């Protein structure tokens, strides 16, 4: 029952460096390892360490700008990713095989069986902004209304209506990466057209990257 | 045993990956090993002993321990920081060597000190301690001592420095009089956890579980022979 | 060694089985007598979790409906009675190189539905927005499936190309559909000079393209 314990999210500037940490917790590891994984991509395994050794090994990609280490007392592995680039924004995974070495003999493998929760690391020049949120407005029927969150950096940032009493029927959509570098996002819920000028819907949304919270009323126009 | 008494002083600069093999059974490199285990002379075309055997006082240089007729270098204080992995000393039964200070009192760093010996300085049983050792150096390869071999006689180009039993070659070329580690003839070594890892083209030697007797105490090992 | 797989996406009919495949460069079996492949799932939202090692042998919390046969190069991960929770993306990995791993592009496993129209919604921009010096117009695709859709913007009877953005919602729990959003983004200038904006949606539910449509002054 190890867990893997790992540092929180990294918002990084083009050129800089950053060093994700990973803990084992609640016993030992032949092997961690370090599997990235850029959105919408795969699993992309970088490199790795056996702790006991203080030995690591690199994958070619990585060679020269990713150097692992592993520190005993703590029982804490490190990952420095250096030169980031726009290319290097992913969700960091730590991965251990093994429950360490028994000191008597070889081990047969049994899979790379505990995985961290991830780290998500962004690579940008972009500045923190909150957003705009315009109303997305409703035009028997199934009507649609929704608020437009526009222009905000870095992400996440969480979208609820009537402060969480309306969730059946919502969508709000992955946030896609405008031109400027700054994140937009619709969410959008499906209503009775019988309560449309009638029942009131606030869209609340929260981006805590910059203290920003704003409840959009949603009319009908 | 203790894991702390082992020398674990490991160095992968030739990039040959072996360090895997300390912890999985599947990670040793048999590449290679046709070829070089071809180097091997079955005992067959070696010389005929005679007369009485007397102990070597060479070290000829071959450096290739996978054969069994490889004669090893006599058993020293080594450094722990030439040393990677558990230290195997054959009596015949194979034991743990353990990280110790010049006079025999265990340490628990590692190897990672300078104080931090392996002595493995063999006199051969029943009186002594071992016939011969085996351990991985820091960089990947294979060291082994033990002994001193055996002079069995010989006349000509071919004759054997024996280090295993030579009967065949010799009567009196026994294990317990020529054994000068894990080889028990030129077709069995003992199999211990690291065998593969240590003697990685003795892969499809077949597991033979052997009793085998010393000056009166009985050695209760496997085998691995061909 | 290069492990490829299919099929890239499997949709799947509930309680129906399933299976996928992968493929080694190079043979996987070892010396010892066994196969170095695994099977990991990464289900949306969450960290990969190991499936089967070595070929064959099935993790901690797996069920017996989760089995992986194959020896040498071809591999196969069958999976029986195919529920709502096994959705996710599916990698292969070989051990045989270990410190080193390698994955596979890995193969979506993906809820299969009787095929369904999206209701379609174009909004024009906000007056607030409208003030901003921006102008976002955005068309909603609700509730369809299979999910390939084409969304197709005219700008007074204009195509547009490369001022377009669109996401899709990850599979629907309750009825498997999704939703697809598109955003046109104009600025205010260019958003005054045309008057009618339209957003033509083609679909395998639609015996004819569906186009909802606005004017600036209405
Ligand atoms: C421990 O035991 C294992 C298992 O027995 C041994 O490994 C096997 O060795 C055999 C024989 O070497 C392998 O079977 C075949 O090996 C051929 C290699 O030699 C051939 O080619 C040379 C060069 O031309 C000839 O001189 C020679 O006479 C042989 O004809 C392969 O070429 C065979 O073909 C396979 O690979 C080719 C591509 O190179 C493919 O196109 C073919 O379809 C086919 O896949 C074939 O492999 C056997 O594969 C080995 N098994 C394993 C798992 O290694 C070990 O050698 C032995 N070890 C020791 C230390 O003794
Ligand atoms: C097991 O066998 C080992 C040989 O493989 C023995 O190790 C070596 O034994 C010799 C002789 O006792 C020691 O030599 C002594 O060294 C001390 C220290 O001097 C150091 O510097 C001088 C410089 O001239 C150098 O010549 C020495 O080698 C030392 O480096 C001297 O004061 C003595 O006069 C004498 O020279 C070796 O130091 C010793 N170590 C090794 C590995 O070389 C070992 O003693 C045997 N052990 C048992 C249990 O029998
Ligand atoms: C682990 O064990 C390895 C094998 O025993 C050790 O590697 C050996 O290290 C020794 C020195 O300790 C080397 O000996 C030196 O070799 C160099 C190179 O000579 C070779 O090439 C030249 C031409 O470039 C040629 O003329 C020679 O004949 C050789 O072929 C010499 O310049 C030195 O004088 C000295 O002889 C061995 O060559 C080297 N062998 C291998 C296979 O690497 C390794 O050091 C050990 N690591 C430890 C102690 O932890
Ligand atoms: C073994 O060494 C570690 C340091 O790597 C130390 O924390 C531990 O206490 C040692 N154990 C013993 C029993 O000496
Ligand atoms: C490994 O050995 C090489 C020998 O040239 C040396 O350069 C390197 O620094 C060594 N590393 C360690 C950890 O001893
Ligand atoms: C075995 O060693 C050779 C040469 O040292 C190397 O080229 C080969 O890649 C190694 N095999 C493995 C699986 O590490
Ligand atoms: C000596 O041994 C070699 C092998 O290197 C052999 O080729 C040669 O013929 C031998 N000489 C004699 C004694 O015939």
């Amino acid at each position: 029952q190890v867990q893997l314990v790992q540092s929180g999210a990294e918002v990084k500037k083009p050129g800089s460096s950053v060093k994700v940490s990973c803990r084992t917790s609640g016993g030992t590891v032949n092997t961690l390892h370090w599997v990235r994984q850029a959105p919408g991509q795969g699993l992309e395994w970088m490199g790795s360490i056996f702790p006991l050794l203080g030995v690591p090994t690199y994958a070619q990609k990585f060679q020269g700008r990713v150097t692992v280490t592993a520190d005993r007392s703590t029982s804490t592995a490190y990952m420095e990713l250096r030169s980031l680039r726009a290319d290097d924004t992913a969700v960091y995974y730590c991965a251990k095989d093994g429950v360490g070495w028994s000191g008597h003999g070889p081990s047969q493998w049994s899979g790379v069986d505990v995985w961290g929760p991830g780290t998500t690391v962004t690579v940008s020049s972009a500045s923190t902004k909150g957003p705009s949120v315009f109303p997305l407005a409703p035009s028997g029927g199934t009507a649609a209304l929704g608020c437009l969150v526009k222009d905000y950096f870095p992400e996440p940032v969480t979208v609820s209506w009537n402060s969480g009493a309306l969730t059946s029927g919502v969508h709000t959509f992955p946030a896609v990466l405008q031109s400027s570098g700054l994140y937009s996002l619709s969410s959008v819920v499906t209503v009775p057209s019988s309560s449309l000028g009638t029942q009131t819907y606030i869209c609340n949304v929260n981006h805590k990257p910059s203290n920003t919270k704003v409840d959009k009323r949603v009319e009908p126009k | 045993w203790h894991i702390n008494r082992t020398a674990l002083n490991c160095n992968d600069s030739l990039h040959t990956g072996f360090l895997a093999a300390l912890f999985y059974t599947h990670k040793f490199n048999a590449s290679g090993c046709p070829e070089r285990m071809a180097h091997c002379r079955p005992i067959d075309e070696f010389a005929q002993g005679w007369g009485p055997i007397t102990y070597a006082e060479g070290h000829g240089s071959d450096q290739r321990p996978y054969c069994w007729h490889y004669a090893p270098r006599q058993c020293g204080t080594i450094p722990a920081s030439q040393v990677c992995g558990p230290v195997y000393c054959f009596t015949p039964s194979p034991v743990v060597v353990g990280t110790t200070d010049r006079f025999g009192a265990p340490t628990y760093t590692w190897g990672e000190n300078e104080t931090d010996v392996l002595i493995l300085n063999n006199t051969r049983p029943p009186q002594g301690n071992w016939f011969g050792c085996t351990w991985m150096n820091s960089t990947g390869f294979t060291k082994t001592c033990g002994g001193p071999p055996c002079n069995i006689g010989g006349v000509g180009n071919n004759t054997l420095t024996c280090p295993t039993d030579c009967f065949r070659k010799h009567p009196e070329a026994t294990y317990t009089k020529c054994g000068s580690g894990p080889w028990l003839t030129p077709r069995c070594l003992v199999d211990y956890p690291y065998r593969l890892w240590h003697y990685p083209c003795t892969v499809n030697f077949t597991i033979f579980k052997v009793r085998m007797y010393v000056g009166g105490v009985e050695h209760r090992l496997n085998a691995a022979c061909n | 060694i290069v492990m490829t797989q299919s099929p890239l996406s499997l949709p799947v009919t509930p309680g129906e089985p399933a299976s996928i495949s992968c493929t080694s460069s190079q043979s996987l079996l070892h010396s010892t007598g066994y196969n170095y492949l695994d099977w990991y799932v990464q289900k949306p939202g969450q960290s990969p979790q190991l499936l089967i090692y070595l070929g064959s042998i099935r993790a901690s919390g797996v069920p017996d409906r989760f089995s992986g046969s194959g020896s040498g190069t071809d591999f196969t991960l069958r999976i029986s009675r195919v529920e709502a929770g096994d959705v996710g993306i599916y990698y292969c990995m070989q051990a045989l190189e270990i410190p080193r791993l390698t994955f596979g592009g890995g193969t979506k496993l993906e809820i299969k539905r009787t095929v369904a129209a999206p209701s379609v919604f174009i909004f024009p921009p906000s007056d607030e927005q409208l003030k901003s010096g921006t102008a976002s117009v955005v068309c909603l695709l609700n509730n369809f499936y299979p999910r390939e859709a084409k969304v197709q913007w005219k700008v007074d009877n204009a195509l547009q190309s490369g001022n377009s953005q669109e996401s899709v919602t990850e599979q629907d729990s309750k009825d498997s559909t999704y939703s697809l959003s598109s955003t046109l983004t104009l600025s205010k200038a260019d958003y005054e000079k045309h008057k009618v904006y339209a957003c033509e949606v083609t679909h395998q539910g639609l015996s004819s393209p569906v186009t909802k449509s606005f004017n600036r002054g209405e």
